[PDB]
């Protein structure tokens, strides 16, 4: 499930009239036309931050896994954090973070290496050349993992009581017995086939890693977001070199070759054209933001219901009868293990 | 209302040059002058204006006396002390109520401060005065006085004195956005300047006087270039324009002599000298600022032609000549020149040398010559000859020293330029500077004017290459036209300023963040005074922090962890916390750390309960 | 806003230029004022969709929490849901969810099944809890100590396959009578 | 709809006027017909959600 | 309950320039104001 997208802070005058006083003065004649654009982009950014908060910050107290890991024979090492890794992420988290490529990280402060690019400057530097930035998320990719680990450690040591009131501990075999009793089959069946249920759990957990590893692209839903957010910014900048009816695409050349009134007519053609191309991008971003917020509301509901409790509504928390669910963090999204 | 104006005003907390009187120097005038004077009864009379203060440029006098003023636009000569000695071209006198009002409550302690401000926007000289019975810091409005159309080039500002048997406060106004608090009655009670402090700029943007706690994105910063480097072609060859413009046998329009102008420096002052302009209409290029251009190739066609056909020749016209002799391109990037030549194409007894076409089988495509002698066919006869039904294609451009204005031998020469992405060989006369690296500097590489930080590049630039771009088609590396080296082009510095502040009801301190730029870059430039932001926040040394979301100035870093108060970015939050109060930067605390006691046979089950009522909106 | 023309007042711009030249002017002023209105309408449509989503959610919440008891967690407030009351507000609605929250808890002891005589006994509902010396039965969300009985336990097993099993005796109200 | 031009059909506009003069009017009709399409696309995008 | 709608496949070149080379060339000067439209329509169809 996608939860958020990149935050952008496009700037009117830098985009439309590169450090040209005459072009800025003529833009001022259109009134408060792009103040609306700046307000809309600010709203989009705040909305993204709120989305990630609603999905992930479901618990007020962060818990910690017990030092020993023997929960009745169930093997869990694939989901709890790995201390050896510097990022403190589970193997499933590592595969997810290695199978998604981000065009623009944002938290790079790239400004300063563009001169040292040696090769042709990349898309990030090109976008930095003409007044478009990407802001970094408030919640880093590291504390999202901390929230996920707290949610995971709350589930396997206290049941679903930590989601309603205080956290009350209970052995995992008995928690699984209650989850068995909830679907209409008695507890004695679990107390008979504890070994079989543990073995099947371990086999399924093992094979999900191979399924995610070998598949070409099982993370297409998350990758489409970055693809669209990049292929919109690219067409926003590739339209800085269209004549729109003037004699050239270079404002300096227009204003280094012509004098007062003719400079005026051609600068105005270019201002109208570049104020449209800019106004079209904001509407697309608004619609996409609405889509992503709906997808984030769904993820928050699914987390609250499937993870912090057992759901009866069919085909909501996975195909079949529901027992558990385990969250995993992914770039700009969340992954459930039903 | 909190009506915000972008208008000429004196800066807040600005520097007023205080004088004293016991010799009356001349003060420059630019974008208005503010004036103040605290005096007992009267020691200042009035103000004179104009340019050079002599009987050659029109002036002004606001000289005052006991009962009125003496507004007049005149061209006085001098007084050297009856304040003028010339009234030749002096009209537009004006009389109204006197500018000074003095009131005393039976004591001289009521030293009224007399403020004055003027401006000459599109002429229309406006005067404003107010009397309030070092320098007081209370707000006092300035009621407008008189507004009349002066319309003279006001450059020099002076003042008078009085006779007798601690004033002269002169300020200089610049265009600055202001925000004025209008009282319910219609007066003004408070004003803030929008180029003074980060907090003033914040409240200015939201047009209010109370700013709630939070972070507000206000403006964008940029590092203004130190120098302006220009690199124009190594050679300094004047173009052969001289040879083109003063030949003796300019070819006619039918065979439009096209000459080649290449590998030269284009100075058109010689073009101005060699042209008694009678028709210099230009379309693709303008002739005033023409020497700031780098042309790749220049085409110089000349043809002598009639007066009305001078109007005929233009991009996309029609006529016997524009369609059959010389058609210019519709997207013509270039201009034409026409001046009268009745001394070289005219002689006694007549002269029928020139020729023109009015008979062509089809339209002449732009920039094409159709020199040929083929008799036009009429009807269906294959006739080849002259006479009826057999018309000779060319006709004579007969010229004698006696015609009318529209029938004179006008000498026309056209210039065609190719100002496109190509290595230009013809530029204007400039002085090529040197090269400065790792420093934001305006660059003028062969006409590619722009601002950016230059550096050395390890590119593999091919011999035929000149430029380089991205998939976004923005120039990235431009080969040094002289040192034959690859030079990357960055957007110098472009970011965004965000101000972190608690509520002004609580405190007035602020902290400034330069978005997406590292403070080692801005700490160098702030010290060298090159930032577009003029507001200058303090930097003690304890208040600098490199966040992943920018770089923060004015707040200290405390390693403690709290619930986030003002979200900055990348897991950093700032807040106003008691020391006795200041602004600190800390890291987010996700929640109160807690640990559960899971065991093999341990359960905790509740013994009691509580009833809680929550709300949702 | 002038939108790049002589003036912004129509009666002013007309008288100061001839009709078609002033029309070249009036057409520019029109092609502007139209863009402003188009932007207004589009933004209103987007906000209307965002408001309709919340209205649908409010209707669902009213039907679910107000007209009955919901088992979905964290839907109708934090805790175990009991009931809710609606209140009207300008351009909206306000819900007053009443929830049940547990309280002071004490660690005791536990066991999967009690093996009286070669048979595993299990609580019908609730958990097996031990004070520390005696075994009992109870519910989940409230501690009420109940004497172990044949009506509070059901039997299925063989006392050799459940791990964590303990020994004690289970009483019956049938052999006594 | 003329959109401020002289004719609403792009057939006599190029039989009445030489390319440059026609282009003046052709540019009027083209900007206008490029909007209508943008409005259509935006309304369809909103209605799809 | 509605489930889906009609899939349209409009095209800017034929719509705004009825088989006219000059109008097509003039449209070409406006950049990529056609590819975005076609992409939006394709996305709508696949979504249905
Ligand atoms: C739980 O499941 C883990 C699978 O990720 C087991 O780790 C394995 O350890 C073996 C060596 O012991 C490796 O060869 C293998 O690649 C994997 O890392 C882990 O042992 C297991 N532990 C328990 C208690 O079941
Ligand atoms: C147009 O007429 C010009 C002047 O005669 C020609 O330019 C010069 O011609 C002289 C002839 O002696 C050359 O010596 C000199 O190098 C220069 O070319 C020009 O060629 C001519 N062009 C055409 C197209 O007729
Ligand atoms: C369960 O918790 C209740 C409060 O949440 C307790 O009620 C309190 O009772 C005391 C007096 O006993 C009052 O002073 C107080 O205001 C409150 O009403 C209740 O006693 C408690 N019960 C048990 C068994 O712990
Ligand atoms: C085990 O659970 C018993 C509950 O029946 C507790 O025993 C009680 O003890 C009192 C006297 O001390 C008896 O009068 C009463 O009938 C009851 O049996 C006992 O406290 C408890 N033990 C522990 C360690 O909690
Ligand atoms: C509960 O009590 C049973 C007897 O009633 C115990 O069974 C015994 O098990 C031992 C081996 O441990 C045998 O040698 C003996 O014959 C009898 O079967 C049982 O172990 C005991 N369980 C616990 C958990 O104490
Ligand atoms: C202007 O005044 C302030 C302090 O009065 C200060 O910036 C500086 O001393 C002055 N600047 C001058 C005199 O150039
Ligand atoms: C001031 O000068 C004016 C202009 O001559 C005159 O009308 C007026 O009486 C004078 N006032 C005095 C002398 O008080
Ligand atoms: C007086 O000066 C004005 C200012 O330009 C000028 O227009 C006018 O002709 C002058 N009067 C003469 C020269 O008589
Ligand atoms: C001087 O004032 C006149 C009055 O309109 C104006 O036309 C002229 O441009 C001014 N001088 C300069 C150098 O601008
Ligand atoms: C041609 O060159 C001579 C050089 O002495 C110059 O005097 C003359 O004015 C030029 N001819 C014309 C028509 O300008
Ligand atoms: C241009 O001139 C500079 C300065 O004299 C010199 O260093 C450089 O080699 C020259 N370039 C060429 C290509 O001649
Ligand atoms: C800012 O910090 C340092 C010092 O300037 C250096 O890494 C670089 O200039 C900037 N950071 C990055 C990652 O570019
Ligand atoms: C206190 O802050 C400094 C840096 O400001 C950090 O190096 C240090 O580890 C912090 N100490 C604690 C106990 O957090
Ligand atoms: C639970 O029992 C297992 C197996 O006997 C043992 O390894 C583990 O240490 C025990 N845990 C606790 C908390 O007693
Ligand atoms: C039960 O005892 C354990 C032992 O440390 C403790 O951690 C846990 O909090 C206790 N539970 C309670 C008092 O509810």
């Amino acid at each position: 499930l996608p939860v958020s997208m990149t935050k952008t802070s496009v700037d009117c005058t830098m985009y439309i009239c590169g450090d040209s006083t005459e072009c800025s003065n003529l833009l001022l004649q259109y009134g408060s036309f792009c103040t609306q654009l700046k307000r809309a982009l600010t709203g989009i950014a705040v909305e993204q931050d709120k989305n990630t908060q609603e999905v992930f910050a479901q618990v007020k107290q962060i818990y910690k896994t017990p030092p020993i890991k023997y929960f009745g024979g169930f093997n869990f090492s694939q989901i709890l954090p790995d201390p050896s890794k510097p990022s403190k992420r589970s193997p499933i988290e590592d595969l997810l973070f290695n199978k998604v490529t981000l065009a623009d990280a944002g938290f790079i402060k790239q400004y300063g290496d563009c001169l040292g690019d040696i090769a042709a400057r990349d898309l990030i530097c090109a976008q930095k050349f003409n007044g478009l930035t990407v802001l970094p998320p408030l919640l880093t990719d590291e504390m999202i993992a901390q929230y996920t680990s707290a949610l995971l450690a709350g589930t396997i040591t206290s049941g679903w009581t930590f989601g309603a009131g205080p956290a009350l501990q209970i052995p995992f075999p008995m928690q699984m017995a209650y989850r068995f009793n909830g679907i209409g089959v008695t507890q004695n069946v679990l107390y008979e086939n504890q070994k079989l249920i543990a073995n099947q759990f371990n086999s399924a957990i093992g094979k999900i890693q191979d399924s995610l590893f070998s598949t070409p692209s099982a993370l297409g839903k998350l990758q489409d977001v970055v693809n669209h957010n990049a292929q919109a910014l690219n067409t926003l900048v590739k339209q800085l070199s269209s004549k729109f009816g003037a004699i050239s695409s270079v404002l300096n050349d227009i204003l280094s070759r012509l004098d007062p009134p003719e400079a005026e007519v051609q600068i105005d053609r270019l201002i109208t054209g570049r104020l449209q191309s800019l106004q079209t991008y904001v509407t697309q971003q608004l619609i996409r933001a609405a889509e992503i917020r709906a997808s984030a509301n769904l993820a928050a509901t699914k987390m609250s219901e499937c993870v912090l409790g057992q759901s009866k509504r069919v085909d909501f928390c996975g195909k079949g009868y529901h027992l558990m669910s385990f969250p995993q963090s992914a770039p700009h999204g969340v992954v459930f293990l039903h | 209302v909190l009506h915000l104006t972008q208008d000429l005003f004196l800066p807040f907390f600005s520097n007023v040059t205080w004088f004293h009187a016991i010799d009356n120097p001349v003060l420059p005038f630019n974008d208005g002058v503010y004036f103040a004077s605290t005096e007992k009864s009267n020691i200042i009379r009035g103000w004179i204006f104009g340019t050079t203060l002599d009987s050659k440029t029109q002036s002004l006098l606001i000289v005052n006396n006991a009962t009125n003023v003496f507004i007049k636009v005149c061209e006085f000569q001098f007084c050297n002390d009856g304040v003028y000695s010339s009234a030749n071209n002096c009209t537009f006198e004006y009389v109204s109520q006197p500018f000074l009002m003095d009131l005393e409550g039976k004591q001289g302690n009521f030293k009224n401060l007399r403020e004055f401000v003027f401006k000459n926007i599109d002429g229309y000289f406006k005067i404003y005065s107010k009397h309030t019975p070092d320098f007081p810091q209370g707000f006092s409005a300035l009621e407008p006085l008189v507004d009349l159309p002066i319309g003279i080039n006001i450059t020099r500002f002076q003042t008078l004195l009085a006779l007798n048997r601690a004033d002269y406060y002169v300020g200089y106004l610049q265009p600055r956005t202001f925000l004025l608090k209008y009282n319910e009655n219609g007066t003004i009670t408070d004003a803030v300047d929008c180029a003074l402090d980060p907090l003033s700029e914040t409240k200015c943007t939201l047009k209010s006087f109370t700013v709630e706690k939070g972070i507000y994105q206000t403006s964008n910063f940029r590092v203004q270039p130190t120098e302006s480097i220009v690199r124009f072609p190594n050679v300094t060859n004047l173009c052969p324009f001289h040879e083109v413009f003063n030949a003796t046998r300019f070819a006619s329009v039918y065979a439009w002599n096209r000459t080649r102008i290449s590998n030269c420096v284009a100075d058109y002052s010689v073009l101005y000298n060699f042209a008694p302009f009678f028709a210099f209409k230009c379309y693709g290029v303008s002739p005033t600022k023409l020497n700031d251009l780098c042309f790749t190739n220049v085409y110089a066609d000349s043809f002598v032609i009639k007066g009305n056909e001078v109007s005929q020749i233009a991009p996309g016209q029609t006529g016997n000549i524009a369609d059959y002799n010389y058609k210019l391109p519709d997207d013509f990037t270039g201009c034409v020149i026409a001046w009268n030549s009745n001394k070289l194409d005219s002689k006694h007894s007549g002269n029928y040398d020139y020729w023109y076409r009015l008979f062509r089988k089809s339209k002449l495509k732009p920039f094409e010559r159709d020199i040929s002698t083929e008799i036009y066919q009429a009807g269906n006869k294959p006739c080849k000859g002259k006479g009826p039904n057999c018309y000779f294609p060319l006709q004579s451009y007969g010229f004698r020293p006696t015609y009318g204005v529209g029938h004179q031998p006008y000498r026309v020469v056209v210039l065609s330029f190719e100002l496109l992405h190509a290595p230009a060989t013809v530029c204007g006369p400039k002085k090529s500077t040197n090269l400065v690296k790792n420093k934001c500097v305006n660059f003028n590489f062969n006409g590619l004017t722009g601002t950016g930080v230059l550096t050395k590049s390890n590119k593999k630039f091919l011999p035929f290459q000149q430029f380089g771009r991205d998939i976004v088609d923005t120039t990235d590396a431009v080969r040094d036209p002289q040192t034959l080296e690859i030079l990357d082009i960055t957007p110098c510095s472009f970011g965004g300023v965000s101000v972190i502040t608690p509520g002004t009801n609580t405190s007035n301190q602020v902290a400034v963040l330069y978005q997406g730029v590292n403070c080692t870059e801005v700490s160098v430039a702030i010290h060298a005074d090159q930032l577009t932001p003029t507001w200058r926040v303090y930097s003690t040394g304890s208040n600098v922090f490199q966040t992943r979301a920018g770089c923060l100035i004015g707040a200290e870093y405390v390693n403690n962890s709290y619930e986030c108060d003002i979200p900055i970015g990348a897991g950093i939050c700032a807040s106003y916390q008691t020391q006795s109060q200041s602004i600190i930067a800390y890291t987010m605390s996700l929640g109160a750390e807690n640990s559960v006691a899971y065991s093999n046979n341990s359960i905790a089950i509740p013994t009691n309960f509580t009833i809680s009522v929550t709300t949702e909106i | 806003s002038k939108f790049g023309a002589i003036s912004s007042v129509l009666n002013d711009i007309l008288s100061r230029l001839d009709p078609p030249e002033a029309e070249v002017q009036i057409d520019r002023l029109i092609t502007g004022r139209l863009q402003s209105l188009q932007t207004y309408v589009t933004q209103q449509l987007i906000r209307a969709a965002e408001i309709r989503a919340s209205a649908n959610l409010a209707a669902t919440k009213m039907s679910e929490c107000v007209l009955g008891q919901s088992k979905r967690v964290d839907f109708c407030g934090k805790g175990y849901h009991l009931m809710s009351f609606p209140q009207s507000a300008p351009h909206g609605v306000v819900f007053l969810h009443v929830t049940y929250v547990p309280a002071q808890e004490k660690n005791f002891t536990t066991a999967p099944a009690i093996c009286h005589d070669g048979k595993a006994h299990f609580p019908r509902e609730g958990v097996f809890v031990s004070n520390g010396t005696h075994w009992f039965v109870t519910q989940r969300n409230f501690y009420e100590p109940q004497i172990i009985t044949t009506d509070n336990t059901f039997v299925s097993g063989n006392c050799d396959v459940v791990i964590g099993i303990v020994n004690n005796t289970v009483y019956d109200p049938l052999q006594l009578e």
